RNA sequence: GCGACCCCAGGUCAGGCGGGAUUACCCGCUGAGUUUAAGCAUAUCAAUAAGCGGAGGAAAAGAAACUUACAAGGAUUCCCCUAGUAACGGCGAGCGAACCGGGAACAGCCCAGCCUUAGAAUCGGGCGGCUCCGUCGUCCGAAUUGUAGUCUGGAGAAGCGUCCUCAGCGGCGGACCGGGCCCAAGUCCCCUGGAAGGGGGCGCCGGAGAGGGUGAGAGCCCCGUCGUGCCCGGACCCUGUCGCACCACGAGGCGCUGUCUACGAGUCGGGUUGUUUGGGAAUGCAGCCCAAAUCGGGCGGUGAAUUCCGUCCAAGGCUAAAUACUGGCGAGAGACCGAUAGCGAACAAGUACCGCGAGGGAAAGAUGAAAAGGACUUUGAAAAGAGAGUCAAAGAGUGCUUGAAAUUGUCGGGAGGGAAGCGGAUGGGGGCCGGCGAUGCGCCCCGGUCGGUGUGGAACGGCGAGCCGGUCCGCCGAUCG
RNA sequence: CCCGUCUUGAAACACGGACCAAGGAGUCUGACAUGUGUGCGAGUCAACGGGCGAGUAAACCCGUAAGGCGUAAGGAAGCUGAUUGGUGGGAUCCCCCUGAGGGGUGCACCGCCGACCGACCUUGAUCUUCUGAGAAGGGUUCGAGUGUGAGCAUACCUGUCG
RNA sequence: GCAAAUCGUUCGUCUGACUUGGGUAUAGGGGCGAAAGACUAAUCGAACCGUCUAGUAGCUGGUUCCCUCCGAAGUUUCCC
RNA sequence: GAUGAGUAGGAGGGCGCGGCGGUCGCUGCAAAACCUUGGGCGCGAGCCUGGGCGGAGCGGCCGUCGGUGCAGAUCUUGGUGGUAGUAGCAAAUAUUCAAAUGAGAACUUUGAAGGCCGAAGAGGGGAAAGGUUCCAUGUGAACGGCACUUGCACAUGGGUUAGUCGAUCCUAAGGGUCGGGGGAACCCCGACAGAUAGCGCGUCGCGCGUACUCCGAAAGGGAAUCGGGUUAAAAUUCCU
RNA sequence: UGUCUACUAUCCAGCGAAACCACAGCCAAGGGAACGGGCUUGGCAGAAUCAGCGGGGAAAGAAGACCCUGUUGAGCUUGAC
RNA sequence: AACGACUCUCGGCAACGGAUAUCUCGGCUCUCGCAUCGAUGAAGAACGUAGCGAAAUGCGAUACUUGGUGUGAAUUGCAGAAUCCCGUGAACCAUCGAGUCUUUGAACGCAAGUUGCGCCCGAAGCCAUGGCCGAGGGCACGUCUGCCUGGGCGUCACG
């Protein structure tokens, strides 16, 4: 149960709030989990999908497919990943839309950014979780 | 503990619709007037027409609450809590209470100083209430109806109710956790969770310290009690309601 | 003629102020009728709607010219009660307060007048400096037809002595309000399926099983949720602590003192008229007429004179809190509605459209998990059809989820000499129904299989220490079921 | 003979109705009343508010000379304010007797008749502060009175009214 | 109906109290009227628009499921 | 053991709809809704079930609650019939031939012929009013009450040139106003209760000075443009 | 009374409404809310369809404007209040 | 009185229509917090503004945005961009303090069915103190304080 007076248990507020939400309020929103190779190494559980990150499906009819994120369509809030696509009746290929939730990140588009965010999601995990 | 509702006071007579009277060969309903909209022409301000006004209008000061005599919310919470003690209520209510030692089902203090949810659950375990609480979790649905899109998602089975009487124990925080596991403080019992759905024999696990402050609060029979200023127990109007040492007595079968 | 003052005029003179908008609540004015009275005129509807103005986060009210008649209360506002009461009313219909009492909150004050006259001690503006919501200097003005001090009835002035009280800023922190960041646990095995988020199995978190998202009922896939930690900012108020400074001249408090002791006018009040009120020989307000007083004045719910008594001090002003809030901005919630419902408006809705104008004012939501939105062949001028293709599904094909009825076509069965339908009773032809209809049972032996009085143990029971029992295991006997 | 409807009377040459879908009309609230359910009972009621509390619009607790209704009525008012039951039927029970019986018991309810309080009238020994007290004794008068309380809260149907 | 006033033929007047455009003045118990209660935007013996207003109606119409039980009155008195 | 009519009306026991508090369940191995010449139960309201369709929710039971049950209201909104391929297409004299174009021609275009408007026109312009309807090209549908290759429709693009034409200036009936007078105020009167506006001449001074430097005419008054030529569409405006 | 011309009607291609509609549509008498398409007793009665027609459908058009009632109005008048 | 047509009727399928069921970034109701429009030009109205837009939304000739800060790699229907990536850095992202903000409107030079009719100041530039040119701004009404210039025998005083 929540006990927060800000935060809404409203079914209404919290479907407008996530069909609403600007870009930068869907990157957080569009997450994937680590693979366990990775959620060991960084002590990290979850990171927003970037757009040269690699991942691996996990679900869905593409299952067990591997490959590098081409896209991140947040406005269809879905990813493109190179080599997953389908084609059409005319015989074009178009990449499928797949939701970042379903994946997982098997290598890490590292930056300057990126470490940084990854030593804050670990600073709380080694201390919050672990020295409590 | 109702909130009112109520439709807009306005609602159905924004209009300047007046009646096109008789000789038209149409209802004398009044009609919205203009032209050049579907709207114009259109019939207007009845409950039996379309964008009217409902029939007798719900209004926000209906008489939602009701105020019972003090003294019969006492009569009710304490059948509600002798109903507890009974093994066959208890299970006529629906509550799996095949492995409890014994009923009115009494814990030692300690349960209070658990502060773990796993903790918690492991007492249940042992004093044989786990499987009350394993019910209520299997039980988790989504409610059917209108119901589920007004905020009320979810329902389930009621666990058991445990009782402490230590303001400020621990256990409220680990026991919260748990589907259908309700916790609440003796000196202020509430009814609707000592009788759900109006049904007498829920399953309460009492705290040691919590089991001996109901004289206390209750009184007895013979003296009143210490926290009801002039509250005396009620009194059945049959001392013994087992019919049958009764008619099969000696002096009723003489 | 030259000067001072007075009144007035001009100025695109220097620097300021005002108008309008909004409607939920608030303040002032103005002001109906429908209606009720079973007609109707007083009354009622209503001191309301409409009309015209003025504000704020609240407004308004407010420190007694009060309540009361008691053993007295003590600014205002608000709640409960007083009470549907006293009263008012074609005493009809109806209407209708207040004090006491219990609570929410709590706060008190500022002027005018006799009182600097050894000093207008006051204020504004120009210019300059500084530690700049201010302060200092200088200059020019305002003002004696009176600025500032002192005083406000609870007092007070003056004198006397008790020797009691009174003089700032800064540093840090807390409290208060707002924001930002990290942080629990499976996506393990089998089955179904287009998709597992479903079922079964095996685990885990829980101060987190609120809620939402993701290809079906997801605590553990994702965002969040619980609980800490860390970081940034706003208020300058309140509060804790520290440092520095800390002149009682004066002023106040207390005590006494012969004396002094100033308090609001065309206002109060009265007559009259209108209106209003529960206010009734007149509740308030307003117009006109009359018009005060200072050991006095107002009130004391029956007009008047007379004698007392109680009570307060109007005609000047400010003031937080408790209270209100269908507007605005932000937030939470619901036994509410679920696209003819709910706001008129779930959508490019106050939109399209109508009216010269004031105004009037709709209809209209849903492919799929993903457009993967139908390549290509063939027929046709084209629309399009036929075949094929995508999809779990085109029996989801861009107003496409589901797809009822009225009504229509077609195929099949049947009937029909100016209605048809309908009740009841059979029949013909259809359609449908194997719980629509059984096949066991008893006694024999052949075989097979599975268990059997009396003593030992195990876990229990009925009746109330003791009697009375069954179940299960084992061992003998018995040798049947 | 076609339903619905008003009607003494409808198949009517009385009115509404071409057909289908959906929408469509005794409700909410205040006051009172009878009845019934429940709690307590000469009391009853947590109602404004306070203390709190499911981290909480609930539940729980609080009436200290609070307040409402009830506990006493009559009178316009000044005022005064219940001396506390008799009898005919009657349920149940007890005794005798075994009858349409006889005794004891006599609730509820009804009939009848006193008494008591008050308005009105009447009455006055004996006292007193001169207008009061009250020994005795009253009444074809009047009262929504008394003669060992029955109310208060709450739920709902029905009815009157706004 | 071409038309919520038109069409055909036939008719009145035609230098005048003549016909007509634009500008301008008069607004609802008011205007304007060589007067018909005419006309005042297809509305006039009191326009149109919004509101009071869900105005009141002893009068008309309607008033939504099933069985079961009981079961009427059109008569009295009073009332614009 | 007796007994059975019922309008107006009363009451009881039940059926059904949607929530809420509980409880017992169902569902992608197919929920709701809907369809059925499947079957059954109840006097009945209704209920249970087979099959089909559909593709994600639903039900039983106890208590409690309500915007809870339709054939009617010249009921409301929406939809749909019979009427019916019916009434109807008829004023303004009228068309014909050949060829071209086109899938398609009584209806488009060219040519020829025969008619009509007959200068108070069915011709050539403009003011109001409209607002792109103007011009070119193209065109699936819809629309042009038959049809169309057509266009005042639809789509794309193009087009309005002024010292001399007008507005602009002036004043008319009148309108809007200062001050003043009224008015709770919105507003009323309107130069009528008043230190007008300023102008002229010198170079800041003299002189003059009767309370509006306002609005009000694309037909009143009024400074000045004429031929010739030019575009798919403009001209007294472009060119000379 | 006859006859002549044009345009309709009429037939065709194309296009294509509305009023109205309880269910419906042959009569005589009877009874009946006293004037029936339906009921009673009889006459009778044979698919589908075309052009006309005004007897009937107490045909349609409109909650009678006449008259009366209501404790409804409104315009106007006066010696009504 | 067959067959077939017609009418009616029953069933299957196909039409017509949009009920029902399941949904919902909407409505309605209750509660809570906050106090913030305008001559420093508001509300409202108009016009314009994007590589491809009409509307809605946004914005103002710096015109679906500039700048700062935060976030840290998109926007997306298409096109294009050695724009941008261990970063002075993508975004139709968030936020706000810098900055821009057309014609109007209480609306203010006078007016208005007019982009109509006036007056004043004036940077820059330029031709020889003057002249042209001109960015931009100013000129409403009432009223307060102060100031300047004035009027009247209004009340005086002195020549
Ligand atoms: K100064
Ligand atoms: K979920
Ligand atoms: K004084
Ligand atoms: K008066
Ligand atoms: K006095
Ligand atoms: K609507
Ligand atoms: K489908
Ligand atoms: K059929
Ligand atoms: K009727
Ligand atoms: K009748
Ligand atoms: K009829
Ligand atoms: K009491
Ligand atoms: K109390
Ligand atoms: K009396
Ligand atoms: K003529
Ligand atoms: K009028
Ligand atoms: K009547
Ligand atoms: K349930
Ligand atoms: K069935
Ligand atoms: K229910
Ligand atoms: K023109
Ligand atoms: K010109
Ligand atoms: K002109
Ligand atoms: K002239
Ligand atoms: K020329
Ligand atoms: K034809
Ligand atoms: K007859
Ligand atoms: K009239
Ligand atoms: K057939
Ligand atoms: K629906
Ligand atoms: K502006
Ligand atoms: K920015
Ligand atoms: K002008
Ligand atoms: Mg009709
Ligand atoms: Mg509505
Ligand atoms: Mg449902
Ligand atoms: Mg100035
Ligand atoms: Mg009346
Ligand atoms: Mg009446
Ligand atoms: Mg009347
Ligand atoms: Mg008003
Ligand atoms: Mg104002
Ligand atoms: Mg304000
Ligand atoms: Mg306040
Ligand atoms: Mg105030
Ligand atoms: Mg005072
Ligand atoms: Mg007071
Ligand atoms: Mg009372
Ligand atoms: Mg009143
Ligand atoms: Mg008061
Ligand atoms: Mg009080
Ligand atoms: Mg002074
Ligand atoms: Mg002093
Ligand atoms: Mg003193
Ligand atoms: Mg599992
Ligand atoms: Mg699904
Ligand atoms: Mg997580
Ligand atoms: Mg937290
Ligand atoms: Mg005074
Ligand atoms: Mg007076
Ligand atoms: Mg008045
Ligand atoms: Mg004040
Ligand atoms: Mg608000
Ligand atoms: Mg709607
Ligand atoms: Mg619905
Ligand atoms: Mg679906
Ligand atoms: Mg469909
Ligand atoms: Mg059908
Ligand atoms: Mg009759
Ligand atoms: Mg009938
Ligand atoms: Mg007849
Ligand atoms: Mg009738
Ligand atoms: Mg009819
Ligand atoms: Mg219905
Ligand atoms: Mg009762
Ligand atoms: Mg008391
Ligand atoms: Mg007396
Ligand atoms: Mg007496
Ligand atoms: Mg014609
Ligand atoms: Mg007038
Ligand atoms: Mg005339
Ligand atoms: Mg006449
Ligand atoms: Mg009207
Ligand atoms: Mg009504
Ligand atoms: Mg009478
Ligand atoms: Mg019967
Ligand atoms: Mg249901
Ligand atoms: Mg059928
Ligand atoms: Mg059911
Ligand atoms: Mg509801
Ligand atoms: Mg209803
Ligand atoms: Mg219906
Ligand atoms: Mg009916
Ligand atoms: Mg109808
Ligand atoms: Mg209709
Ligand atoms: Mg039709
Ligand atoms: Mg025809
Ligand atoms: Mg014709
Ligand atoms: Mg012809
Ligand atoms: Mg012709
Ligand atoms: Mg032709
Ligand atoms: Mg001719
Ligand atoms: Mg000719
Ligand atoms: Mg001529
Ligand atoms: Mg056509
Ligand atoms: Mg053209
Ligand atoms: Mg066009
Ligand atoms: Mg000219
Ligand atoms: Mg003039
Ligand atoms: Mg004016
Ligand atoms: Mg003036
Ligand atoms: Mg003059
Ligand atoms: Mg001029
Ligand atoms: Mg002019
Ligand atoms: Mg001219
Ligand atoms: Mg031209
Ligand atoms: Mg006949
Ligand atoms: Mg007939
Ligand atoms: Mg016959
Ligand atoms: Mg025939
Ligand atoms: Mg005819
Ligand atoms: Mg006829
Ligand atoms: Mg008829
Ligand atoms: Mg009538
Ligand atoms: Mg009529
Ligand atoms: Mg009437
Ligand atoms: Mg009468
Ligand atoms: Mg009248
Ligand atoms: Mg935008
Ligand atoms: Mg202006
Ligand atoms: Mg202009």
């Amino acid at each position: 149960m929540k006990y927060n007076p800000r935060v809404s248990s409203s079914r209404r507020k919290s479907r407008k709030a996530h069909f609403t939400a600007p870009s930068s309020v869907r990157r957080v929103l569009m997450s994937a989990p680590l693979s366990s190779e990775l959620r060991a190494k960084y002590n990290v559980r979850s990171m927003p999908v970037r757009k040269d990150d690699e991942v691996q499906v996990v679900r869905g009819t593409y299952k067990g497919r591997e490959g590098k994120v081409v896209q991140v369509y947040r406005k269809k809030w879905v990813i493109h990943i190179e080599r997953i696509t389908r084609e059409k009746v005319n015989g074009s290929t178009v990449n499928v839309g797949i939701n970042p939730s379903k994946v997982v990140v098997s290598k890490l588009r590292l930056d300057k950014d990126r470490r940084s965010l990854l030593d804050r999601k670990a600073k709380g995990r080694a201390a919050a979780d672990k020295d409590k | 503990a109702r909130q009112p509702y109520a439709v807009s006071r306005k609602a159905g007579h924004q209009t300047s619709a007046e009646s096109w009277g008789t000789g038209r060969a149409v209802s004398r309903i009044p009609r919205v007037p203009g032209g050049g909209t579907h709207r114009a022409g259109q019939g207007a301000f009845g409950n039996m027409c379309r964008g009217g006004r409902m029939f007798a209008p719900t209004q926000t000061w209906r008489r939602w609450h009701r105020k019972i005599p003090v003294n019969q919310k006492r009569y009710a919470v304490a059948s509600a809590i002798a109903a507890s003690s009974v093994p066959s209520l208890v299970l006529a209510r629906g509550h799996r209470i095949e492995s409890v030692p014994e009923l009115p089902l009494v814990v030692s203090d300690s349960v209070e100083g658990i502060e773990k949810t796993s903790n918690a659950i492991k007492a249940l375990k042992q004093i044989g209430a786990y499987p009350d609480a394993e019910k209520a979790k299997d039980s988790h649905a989504i409610r059917p109806g209108k119901g589920k899109m007004r905020n009320r998602r979810y329902i389930s089975r009621k666990g058991p109710l445990i009782v402490y009487g230590t303001e400020g124990a621990k256990l409220v925080k680990a026991f919260r956790n748990i589907p259908g596991v309700e916790i609440c403080h003796v000196d202020r019992l509430n009814l609707l969770k000592l009788a759900p759905g109006g049904h007498l024999g829920r399953f309460i696990i009492w705290t040691k310290c919590a089991y001996e402050k109901l004289d206390a609060i209750y009184g007895t029979f013979d003296k009143p009690s210490q926290e009801k200023k002039g509250y005396l127990l009620p009194r059945p109007k049959m001392v013994n309601a087992d019919l049958a040492r009764i008619i099969n007595s000696d002096e009723v079968q003489s």
